[PDB]
């Protein structure tokens, strides 16, 4: 359900969520105050977090 | 459900308190002063 | 000293009605962001009367501002549309300033001064709820422009010349009483 219903969202969203490259959606988690939201692979999130 | 919901496109601090839902005791606060005043005159 | 003090709030009566006369006129009221010409979202001055648009495509261009595009609505409505109550404290400022002029000639009468007193005061009164009702009227980002900042400075002066002119008075009958 849960998973889905992101996906649903992510594809019904207006303007783009998605990005082309993991360097600008970090650099855009950041730009939105915290309106943006980023999924990715555990390792490069902690490594992005430190 | 899916296609009414699912599809579905929908389902804040507090704001600092402004002038227009303390104004009427503004107007009474004027008013007494003016019957004040028009009290005294008449004494 | 009687004369330092009838100077003074000559001064200050001529200068509080110059004040509320120029703020009364003038567009300067509320830095809003609307719109300057209809029937694309710019910067505006919206004064009392007319709301001038600035920093757009067309700017200096001004139109009476859309008053009645609810009775307690209505009534507020209605007061803000003809702004009585700036308009009358620029009236009684005019009145105090009558009396005050009055006070030179024809003098010794004593409650012309008195009279001088409470249209200051009344016309402080008056502003006051002008100032409410305006702000009231705009909760339907911002700020305020010098006109605004003259209306306000206008009452505390015209309350100053109204304490000015009460004890005046009361100056004057202390030395009739000896
Ligand atoms: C003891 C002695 C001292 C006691 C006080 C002496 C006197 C009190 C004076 C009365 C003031 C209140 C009335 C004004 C008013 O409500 O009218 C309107 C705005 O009101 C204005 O815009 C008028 C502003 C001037 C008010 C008085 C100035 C006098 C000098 C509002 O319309 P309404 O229909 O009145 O609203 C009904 C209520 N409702 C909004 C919840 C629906
Ligand atoms: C009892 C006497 C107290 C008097 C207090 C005087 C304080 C004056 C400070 C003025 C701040 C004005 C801020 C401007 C805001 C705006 O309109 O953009």
């Amino acid at each position: 359900a849960v998973f889905d219903k992101m996906w649903t969202y992510m594809r019904s969203a207006e303007p783009s969520v998605f990005v082309r490259t993991t360097a600008e959606g970090v650099a855009r988690v950041r730009k939105s105050k915290g309106k943006y939201a980023y999924l990715l692979e555990s390792t490069m999130n902690e490594y992005i977090e430190q | 459900n899916k296609w009414w919901y699912d599809k579905g496109e929908c389902g804040e601090k507090t704001s600092a308190l402004s002038l227009s839902n303390v104004a009427g005791v503004f107007y009474i606060l004027v008013g007494g002063l003016g019957l004040a005043m028009l009290v005294a005159l008449i004494e | 000293d009687r004369g330092v003090q009838m100077l003074l709030t000559t001064v200050g009566a001529f200068a509080a009605f110059s004040l509320m006369t120029i703020a009364v006129g003038t567009d300067y009221w509320l830095y809003s962001r609307g719109v300057c010409k209809t029937k694309e979202e710019v910067m505006t001055h919206s004064g009392l009367w007319r709301t001038c648009c600035l920093e757009g495509n067309f700017k200096g261009l001004c139109k009476q501002i859309d008053h009645f595009p609810d009775t307690a609505e209505y009534f507020l409505r209605a007061v803000r549309a003809s702004s009585i109550f700036p308009i009358l404290s620029v009236i009684l400022l005019f009145m105090g300033g009558l009396c005050i002029a009055a006070s030179e000639f024809y003098k010794t009468r004593h409650n012309i001064i008195l009279s001088a007193g409470i249209f200051f005061v009344s016309a402080g009164l008056s502003n006051i709820i002008g100032i409410i009702v305006y702000i009231s009227a705009n909760a339907g980002s911002y700020s305020y422009g010098w006109s605004f900042y003259f209306g306000a400075l206008s009452f505390i002066i015209a309350e100053m010349v109204g304490v000015l002119a009460v004890h005046m008075f009361i100056d004057r009958h202390k030395q009739l009483r000896a």
